[PDB]
């Protein structure tokens, strides 16, 4: 649920942001 | 006496009331029944104990009309040849269906009716009241 | 087109109107589908396809009027497993699939009950296979 769309995708972006607890919450503000 | 109403294990049991349980099995094969599928778990029971018998029917007739299930129960008596060849003969109407929620089985059954029996208030809650404690399976759910 | 709905080959085709068989991974994984058994198939057939699965439901109890029995589907989407709910929530015997039932389902939408008997008509005019079916 980290990538919606192929992980050929998300090479290109980074899922780094829904892994991490922190800063997923500091990006919604 | 809970041998006698719902353990159903009488002959495995070395006495019954002070009578060896073979001279029960010695009856039953004189005795005779048209379709004898399971003869020695009809005649123990809480349904088939004949002073329980039919106020066991007249329960889960109730319990028909409040449902309002698919199919009634036909038979007058319950037991497992007639629960299953019940369930048999509708097997595909089973799937959808079936019967009234919360049983799936004639072993739910025989509770399910217990439940309502205990419910309601009737000379018989004693009945049902003595039988939940010294079930062990069911003890576990009551807190201590 | 025709292939695009009741032909369970589109992800076999390898060609959806210039696309190659693909697209089943990725949202389907996101959140897990709580579906299978040819899910892939309802995905694509007319009784599985959103806006054309409701014309089918007012289709559906169009021919259950014509079966003479009435009974509310438990969705406004017709596929294996919803039949198979709604089946377990009164209705014609003799059928218990969803490839009959989608048969007569389009059989009706074949006939100008809404305008959209368009498609069914073109779907039953190709193939042969859905010609006999009409």
């Amino acid at each position: 649920q980290h990538q919606m769309f192929d992980p050929g995708v998300a090479d290109l972006l980074d899922t780094d942001i829904l892994t991490s607890p922190s800063k997923r919450k500091r990006k919604l503000k | 006496l809970t041998n006698y109403l719902y353990r159903n294990k009488v002959l495995s049991s070395k006495s019954l009331f002070g009578v060896s349980p073979d001279f029960f099995k010695q009856i039953l094969e004189n005795l005779y029944i048209p379709t004898a599928d399971f003869k020695n778990a009809k005649f123990f029971t809480i349904t088939g104990i004949p002073a329980l018998s039919y106020i066991c029917i007249i329960i889960l007739r109730r319990l028909e009309t409040a449902e309002n299930t698919k199919i009634k129960f036909t038979s007058g008596i319950i037991n497992e040849e007639t629960f299953n060849n019940f369930f048999r003969v509708h097997h595909d109407e089973i799937g959808q269906h079936g019967w009234i929620k919360g049983v799936n089985n004639i072993h739910d059954l025989r509770v399910k009716i217990l439940m309502h029996l205990s419910n309601t208030a009737n000379p018989y809650r004693d009945i049902a009241a003595f039988l939940f404690t010294y079930l062990k399976s069911l003890s576990k759910y009551s807190v201590q």
